[PDB]
């Protein structure tokens, strides 16, 4: 099977600005049947360019490719927009068709601090003999940051989990929701509830919190 | 225009077995190949295997051969891909896409697949209220946590719609209990927090449930 090696497997840069995507091949590919992919989230994959170099239907001027034998690579001039997605290589030589591992392209901005909120367990969840503590991290840049949950100042470990949305397609932010899940028994023993906070943008760490009952 | 339209969302037990199919229209069916494309959440895309279906000519990846069968009746223009016996990490988006000397030059939208242990059930929507830990000098933030449900995905909206400015929806965590949890969240004027009703409208489509919950300050 051939496989294919992506260069590099992410690249932060802005708008205006050239990407240069590379994919190195375990084998010599004919250059008549190498291929890109792009794909944004939550969407199927759209073919770029094909034989290494012609342009798919409606693809843009600014994106072109290049390659032959074991090296290839993908170059996008002025980057707008609309092409901060992941992009795959293909080879379809072989009977055995086979992708690159990806490269995430995403935008490069000003740092941003995280608004941090803290939401405490409803009455409707505690009645199910489970308690939930959110914490939010608000409009953050880079996707870089760090959670951690205190429970009358004991770090929690184990027991909670995280996500993180998709760049904003407005203001080029992430954000994050973290869960701290506990018994109703266990939520109802302790006090104070803390979500600290660290990220590039804050000179120390921000602690919201809570108070069971105040 | 070249068209591949695929089949609905399934949800499946290991060992159970599964057929799902791409229609292809808007083109001669039999003249191009159709390849199957998989792609683990968070993943990068993996060719399974192409069938020519004028000859029903079938070349699998090394990987994928006796864990599938790749077919097609070029007839009614559609492909079909099917397991014997699923396992968890048959977990997947399942894309079929039209195959020529362009690569693969059209994919359909693609097919979930969800493979647990585990039984579809809807999810508890609690409200996340907003308070003074929720605001930042005159902004506010309020949402829902929509837990304990099987399988992917949910939908939610706010206000039937018509509030959509600053709402994040964040992707759901897989927990241990192998049941899915979502948070969704938006940010407000604490002003506004008074003066209107908020209310997140989630609709779990493979439980068949459909919850509006109302997120009120306390
Ligand atoms: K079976």
């Amino acid at each position: 099977e051939i496989v294919l090696t992506q260069s590099p497997g992410t690249l932060s840069l802005s708008p205006g600005e050239r990407a240069t995507l590379s994919c190195r091949a375990s084998q010599s590919v004919s250059s008549s049947f190498f291929a890109w992919y792009q794909q944004k989230p939550g969407q199927a994959p759209r073919l770029l360019i094909y034989g290494a170099s012609s342009r798919a239907t409606g693809i843009p001027d600014r994106l072109s490719g290049s390659g032959s034998g074991t090296d290839f690579t993908l170059t996008i001039t002025r980057l707008e927009p609309e092409d901060f997605a992941v992009y795959y290589c293909q080879q379809y030589d072989s009977s055995a068709i086979t992708f690159g591992q990806g490269t995430r392209l995403e935008i490069k901005r000003t740092v941003a601090a995280p608004s941090v909120f803290i939401f405490p367990p409803s009455d409707e969840q505690l009645k199910s003999g489970t308690a939930s503590v959110v914490c939010l991290l608000n409009n953050f840049y880079p996707r870089e940051a760090k959670v951690q949950w205190k429970v009358d100042n004991a770090l929690q470990s184990g027991n909670s989990q995280e996500s993180v949305t998709e760049q904003d397609s407005k203001d080029s932010t992430y954000s994050l929701s973290s869960t701290l899940t506990l018994s109703k028994a266990d939520y109802e023993k302790h006090k104070v509830y803390a979500c600290e906070v660290t990220h590039q943008g804050l000179s120390s760490p921000v602690t919201k919190s809570f108070n069971r009952g105040e | 225009e070249v068209q591949l339209v695929q089949s609905g969302a399934e949800v499946k037990k290991p060992g159970e077995s599964l057929k799902i199919s791409c229609k292809g229209s808007g083109y001669i069916f039999t003249n191009y190949w159709i390849a199957w494309v998989r792609q683990m959440p968070g993943k990068g895309l993996e060719s399974m295997g192409i069938i020519y279906p004028g000859d029903s000519d079938i070349r699998y990846s090394p990987s994928f051969q006796g864990q599938v069968t790749i077919s097609a009746d070029k007839s009614i223009t559609t492909a079909y891909l099917q397991w014997s016996s699923l396992k968890a990490s048959d977990t997947a988006m399942y894309y079929c896409a039209r195959h020529d000397i362009e690569g693969f030059d059209y994919w359909g939208r693609g097919t979930l697949v969800t493979v647990s242990s585990a039984s579809t059930k809807g999810p508890s929507v609690f409200p996340l209220a907003p308070s003074s830990k929720s605001t930042s000098g005159g902004t506010a933030a309020l949402g829902c946590l929509v837990k304990d449900y099987f399988p992917e995905p949910v939908t939610v909206s706010w206000n039937s719609g018509a509030l959509t400015s600053g709402v994040h929806t964040f992707p759901a965590v897989l927990q241990s209990s192998g049941l899915y949890s979502l948070s969704s969240v938006v940010t407000v004027p604490s002003s506004s927090l008074g003066t209107q009703t908020y209310i997140c409208n989630v609709n779990h489509k493979p439980s068949n449930t459909k919850v509006d919950k109302r997120v009120e300050p306390k």
